[PDB]
RNA sequence: AGACAACCUGGCGAACUGAAACAUCUUAGUAGCCAGAGGAAAAGAAAGCAAAAGCGAUUCCCGUAGUAGCGGCGAGCGAAAUGGGAGCAGCCUAAACCGUGAAAACGGGGUUGUGGGAGAGCAAUACAAGCGUCGUGCUGCUAGGCGAAUCAGUGGAGUGCGGAACCCUAGAUGGUGAAAGUCCAGUAGCCGAAAGCAUCACUAGCUUAUGCUCUGACCCGAGUAGCAUGGGGCACGUGGAAUCCCGUGUGAAUCAGCAAGGACCACCUUGCAAGGCUAAAUACUCCUGGGUGACCGAUAGCGAAGUAGUACCGUGAGGGAAGGGUGAAAAGAACCCCCAUCGGGGAGUGAAAAGAACAUGAAACCGUAAGCUCUCAAGCAGUGGGAGGGGGACCAGACCCUGACCGCGUGCCUGUUGAAGAAUGAGCCGGCGACUCAUAGGCAGUGGCUUGGUUAAGGGAACCCACCGGAGCCGUAGCGA
RNA sequence: GGCCAGUGAGACGAUGGGGGAUAAGCUUCAUCGUCGAGAGGGAAACAGCCCGGAUCACCAGCUAAGGCCCCUAAAUGACC
RNA sequence: CGGUAGGGGAGCGUUCCGUGUUAGGGAGAAACGCGUGCGUGAGCCGCGUUGGACGAAGCGGAAGCGAGAAUGUCGGCUUG
């Protein structure tokens, strides 16, 4: 008995992989106060956006067991 | 084989020629194969016995500054800390275990890049075990100094067999080891200076080992 | 496996202290302070050597100047010296500054030569 | 060019010696040790949240929880051992021979772990078959059996597990047979 | 009855901390205290898992798995079943009924679950299995004994060296004037116990025991289960909240039953609560006996190599130091001189005086002697130039010491937009004194295999290690809640 | 793109401006230079101005900015 | 081919282990003191009218592994 890294829970039921090793996220700002959004707009909060370069670190750090291809 | 074995009989007479063919390690990484299986036998045997006391351990502390001067320990208005002498020693040693891994196939490796250098030394043997029947030592010497073993120079006998009175004969001598397969390590392989096997012995070691 | 530090100090600082003998005072006892000292003097060391450069060529001239000035009533350094160019000749001052002292007559014969070719 | 005790030694590039931070400015990380100078991260001890963000609020809590998840919904799982024809073909089947789960165990193209050893197979159309064999499986792709079908090749589907209904259900399904068969006949 | 280091069981039971504040949550049922018992404790012989296929008391390890889940869905917490190992063991009793009493008790009978037992009849009987006073047995422990093989030379001493020999079932170890298989004690091997202890066998004896058929009326652990409320604990924070265990109040059913299968109902499967007891595998070190050490070597290692829990300090709980190495052997210096003693100088001892404040003996610091030099001088003390003077050379044109006078030269560190700073820090010297370890994740570099790779625990001629151990794990299909 | 840092107090100078009194070695922005993290020369001394960006040796040479009575290197030069 | 924060490359040394019960060592080891010796440096190599018994090089391994700063700390000794 060690002790093994824990996944960060309350950022892998926000993150995923897909098939291709990319990380992907939803998008923020469908819950509420929809009738006043246009629905283009609705439209385009509804789909799956690869995460920003940037905050892949943070995520990664916080789910080490996530398979993850950075393409290299 | 791209070299013969002699093949000797109980008196020193050549009497034939065998072949001991292996998995050779690739010329480039032999050396560090070899290395490396050898480092981790020699890590793995270490046992970490050093231990020290922590900061905490150390007898005696209370949180305060010390009332009264210990010659050599202390004086006044001092705070306790590791900066004395009789303070916790940061970082000192813990008991460990050095126990490091190698992989199996890279083991076998080393242990047969070992023996097929070892084949510029080696000679083979006819089975001497029933010319002992009393242990006797004097007599294993005698046997070895037929042989051409200079019972100084550090030498191997690698057989099949523990017959007793061979085992006993020479259990005394410093510079042999009796080696069944059961204890054969890479260490006493590269640390011997000449290699001596038996008939069955080249039949395990080049079965075993052998190279497809 | 402890290991006390043994010399491995007090050869280093021993090797120091040998750079700072004869260093007045303080300067020659106390290691903390040679060692400054030693950094120091390392440091005004290598500092004039470039000096020196500058300085023997400011006294060299200073010579040369001197050396002149005794034969023309107008003549100086800076006069010569452009007709030591305008003869094309290589000397240089070092050379110039010590048949100076060391050959006058010598000075006396170039400054005759570079008088009658300027004549 | 024997190998003893001392001439031995490790290969270049294999053992790199590490830094020791806080030896002497030469070396190295020296004073500071390349923390730069002051400030939390030049701290000793742990640090912040690998996901925390000065206060801002983090990016995994300003974004929604992925759909199901986000109830309590069961994730997906993989139900079956998914094999193509790919597979098949490369692997050494002579005709006639049978290919089941057991014997791709055998040759090692399926190397199943605990959840995979409790499950069952399938097989997916991708690349073309050539040969006879006899396959079974408790499911096929419809590509799949298509082109089975198409090179000669026996489908032997598997009974699954028996779901345990109770009686009345029973009634009512047999039901809906008698129904569908005093109609047609 | 008291004592008892750690481990263990029960009872009470925090807070700093984390959450970058904090209250739910975390720390943690941890520390601490109290009580109790043992060499282990606890748990433990299915009112259990599971899922339509099966398992077969408990504990411990690997794995599943940081998975399912829990969570101001925040910080974090975190299973189980299948699978692999270690280790194995199952038993007593209540009630129905039959005896004895007025009882309350005692004696027989009886103990199980894809049901048993009591009831009523008919068969089998001898082996098998479990426990155990007594006692020569076996082995081991608590004293021991026998035990092979060398000499001369070399400057205090020879085990070293050069030169000869020898033993080895013994070349572990310690000592010996100096390092030893052959000098001593020993080691391998081999013998040895009147007495006590211990594991084992045997040991009279004590125990038990089967077989079938009929009978739903007799029993199968009651203030119990459940229900309503208040809580606790289960990975699970009241949540749809099961299972488990407790306060208050109510309160069943007996096998045609009752409970469990994550609200609840139906069906099917599994099980038999409300009586007890049980070995091993696992945890630990105040210790005992062996062994090893990429452990310390007097500022280290235990606080403690000497009066060490001492001296000393504190009313008290409590705090808590320091001082090691003359030589092989005291041979520890007779006698004379200085001489009140101490102390010294000779002589004598000794390889050496190493002379008792005695072994190597650095630095600061204190001096003594010899060479050059300072009393018209302004300076982080040096440096480049070098007057004059001195010293040891062999490449005598060089080196070394000194230093007339000229030039240049704003201590070090830290930290700052920026410092010589009148910014911080250091009296000086020597020691001690800081990015460490374990375990996981990512990446790089090196190898090994790529007939995909690899084993975990576990087993191992003690370790290491050969050889096992495929359970797992990574890669072979994605999309979708 | 990967792996993996510091930095997130700036200072003055030139120029454009705002605040202030077209006050401040003030303050706050914009385009640049130096210091920061840059030694050498010129500036008596003198972070931020001018020249110039220091691998190292030389008792060699030519120059930049700046200079040529003495301290102190070069003209007590020439002509208005 | 200036360089702070900082990143990368190449090295030296300390104690210990393997080789190793090594080479060498009362014909004087470690250490201590010295050098007209060799290194870009950390250092190395050589030498002793000290010292009195241990212990290199090579090829490898491991860390209680390098000090001038902590109003560090313990001893020793100054200044006043
Ligand atoms: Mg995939
Ligand atoms: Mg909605
Ligand atoms: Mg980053
Ligand atoms: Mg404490
Ligand atoms: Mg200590
Ligand atoms: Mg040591
Ligand atoms: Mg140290
Ligand atoms: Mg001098
Ligand atoms: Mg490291
Ligand atoms: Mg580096
Ligand atoms: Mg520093
Ligand atoms: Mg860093
Ligand atoms: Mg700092
Ligand atoms: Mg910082
Ligand atoms: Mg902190
Ligand atoms: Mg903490
Ligand atoms: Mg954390
Ligand atoms: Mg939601
Ligand atoms: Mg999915
Ligand atoms: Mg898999
Ligand atoms: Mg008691
Ligand atoms: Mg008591
Ligand atoms: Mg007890
Ligand atoms: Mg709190
Ligand atoms: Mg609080
Ligand atoms: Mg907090
Ligand atoms: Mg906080
Ligand atoms: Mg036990
Ligand atoms: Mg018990
Ligand atoms: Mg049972
Ligand atoms: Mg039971
Ligand atoms: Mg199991
Ligand atoms: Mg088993
Ligand atoms: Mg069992
Ligand atoms: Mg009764
Ligand atoms: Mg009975
Ligand atoms: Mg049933
Ligand atoms: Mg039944
Ligand atoms: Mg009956
Ligand atoms: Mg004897
Ligand atoms: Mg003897
Ligand atoms: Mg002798
Ligand atoms: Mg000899
Ligand atoms: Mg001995
Ligand atoms: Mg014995
Ligand atoms: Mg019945
Ligand atoms: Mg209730
Ligand atoms: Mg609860
Ligand atoms: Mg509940
Ligand atoms: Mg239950
Ligand atoms: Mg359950
Ligand atoms: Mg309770
Ligand atoms: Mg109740
Ligand atoms: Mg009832
Ligand atoms: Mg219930
Ligand atoms: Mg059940
Ligand atoms: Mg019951
Ligand atoms: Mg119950
Ligand atoms: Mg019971
Ligand atoms: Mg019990
Ligand atoms: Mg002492
Ligand atoms: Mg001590
Ligand atoms: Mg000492
Ligand atoms: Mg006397
Ligand atoms: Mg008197
Ligand atoms: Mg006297
Ligand atoms: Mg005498
Ligand atoms: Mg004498
Ligand atoms: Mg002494
Ligand atoms: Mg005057
Ligand atoms: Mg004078
Ligand atoms: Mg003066
Ligand atoms: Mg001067
Ligand atoms: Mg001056
Ligand atoms: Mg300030
Ligand atoms: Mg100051
Ligand atoms: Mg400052
Ligand atoms: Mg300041
Ligand atoms: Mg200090
Ligand atoms: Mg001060
Ligand atoms: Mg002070
Ligand atoms: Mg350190
Ligand atoms: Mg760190
Ligand atoms: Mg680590
Ligand atoms: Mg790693
Ligand atoms: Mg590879
Ligand atoms: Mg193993
Ligand atoms: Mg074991
Ligand atoms: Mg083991
Ligand atoms: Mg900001
Ligand atoms: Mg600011
Ligand atoms: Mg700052
Ligand atoms: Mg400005
Ligand atoms: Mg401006
Ligand atoms: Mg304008
Ligand atoms: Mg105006
Ligand atoms: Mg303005
Ligand atoms: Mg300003
Ligand atoms: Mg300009
Ligand atoms: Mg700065
Ligand atoms: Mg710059
Ligand atoms: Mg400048
Ligand atoms: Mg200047
Ligand atoms: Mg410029
Ligand atoms: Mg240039
Ligand atoms: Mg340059
Ligand atoms: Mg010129
Ligand atoms: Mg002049
Ligand atoms: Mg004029
Ligand atoms: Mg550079
Ligand atoms: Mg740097
Ligand atoms: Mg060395
Ligand atoms: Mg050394
Ligand atoms: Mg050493
Ligand atoms: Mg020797
Ligand atoms: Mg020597
Ligand atoms: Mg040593
Ligand atoms: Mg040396
Ligand atoms: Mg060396
Ligand atoms: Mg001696
Ligand atoms: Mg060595
Ligand atoms: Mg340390
Ligand atoms: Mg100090
Ligand atoms: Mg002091
Ligand atoms: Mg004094």
């Amino acid at each position: 008995k060690g002790y093994k890294m824990k996944t960060h829970k309350a950022s892998a039921k926000r993150f995923r992989v897909t098939g291709k090793g990319k990380i992907v996220r939803r998008r923020a700002g469908k819950q509420h106060l929809l009738a006043k959004k246009n629905t283009k707009r609705k439209n385009r909060l509804s789909k799956l956006i690869q995460v920003d370069r940037s905050d892949y670190d943070n995520v990664i750090g916080a789910l080490p067991y996530l398979k993850v291809n950075r393409k290299v | 084989e791209l070299i013969p074995l002699p093949i000797l009989n109980f008196s020193g007479e050549k009497v034939g020629e065998t072949f001991l063919n292996l998995k050779t390690a690739p010329s480039e990484t032999a050396r560090a194969v070899v290395h490396r299986g050898l480092i981790t036998h020699l890590q793995n045997k270490r046992r970490g016995t050093a231990s020290t006391l922590t900061r905490a351990e150390v007898r005696g502390g209370g949180r305060k500054p010390y009332p009264q001067k210990k010659t050599g320990r202390a004086r006044r208005g001092s705070q306790r800390s590791p900066l004395r002498p009789g303070g916790g020693v940061i970082f000192g040693p813990k008991p460990r275990d050095w126990t490091i891994k190698m992989n199996k196939k890279e083991r076998r490796l080393a242990l047969s890049t070992a023996i097929a250098s070892a084949v510029g030394n080696s000679f083979v043997v006819e089975e001497f075990a029933e010319n002992f029947e009393k242990p006797k030592t004097k007599d294993f010497i005698a046997a070895m100094q037929r042989w051409g073993l200079d019972p100084a120079e550090k030498s191997l006998f690698f057989l099949m067999d523990l017959v007793e009175n061979v085992e006993k004969s020479g259990r005394n001598i410093r510079t042999l080891k009796l080696l069944t397969p059961r204890s054969l390590n890479l260490f006493d392989v590269l640390n011997a200076e000449k290699l001596v096997f038996t008939e069955g012995t080249i039949q395990y070691l080049n079965q075993r080992y052998g190279v497809d | 496996t402890r290991v006390k530090r043994g010399y491995i100090a007090r050869r280093r600082r021993k090797k120091i202290r040998f750079f700072a003998s004869s260093f007045r005072g303080a300067h020659s006892r106390l290691t903390r302070t040679i060692a400054q000292q030693k950094i120091r003097a390392l440091v005004s060391a290598h500092r004039d050597r470039d000096r020196q450069k500058r300085d023997f060529r400011r006294l060299w001239i200073t010579r040369i100047n001197a050396a002149i000035r005794e034969r023309g009533v107008y003549y100086n350094y800076s006069k010569f010296i452009h007709d030591l160019y305008k003869r094309q000749l290589l000397l240089n001052r070092k050379i110039l500054a010590q048949i100076a002292i060391l050959n006058p007559n010598c000075i006396y014969m170039i400054y005759n030569e570079i008088i009658k070719k300027e004549d | 060019t024997r190998f003893r005790l001392d001439n031995l030694g490790p290969q270049p590039g294999s053992r790199k010696k590490g830094k020791r931070k806080g030896r002497g400015h030469a070396a190295g990380q020296g004073g500071s040790c390349g923390f730069g100078m002051r400030g939390q991260k030049s701290r000793s001890g742990p640090g912040i949240m690998r996901g925390f963000e000065g206060g801002q609020m983090p990016l995994y809590r300003r974004i929604p929880k992925l759909r199901g998840i986000a109830g309590g919904m069961r994730a997906g799982l993989p139900k079956y051992v998914p094999i193509n024809l790919r597979d098949i073909e490369v692997a050494g089947f002579k005709e006639g021979e049978e290919v089941s789960l057991e014997s791709l165990k055998a040759k090692g193209i399926i190397n199943p772990s605990g959840r995979e050893r409790r499950l069952p197979l399938k097989i997916l159309g991708e690349g073309e078959l050539s040969t006879k064999l006899q396959i079974k499986a408790r499911a096929f792709s419809g590509s799949a059996k298509e082109k089975l079908e198409a090179a000669g090749c026996s489908v032997t589907v598997l009974p699954g597990r028996k779901k345990y209904i109770k009686e009345s259900v029973r009634k009512n399904l047999a039901r809906a047979d008698e129904y569908f068969a005093k109609k047609r006949a």
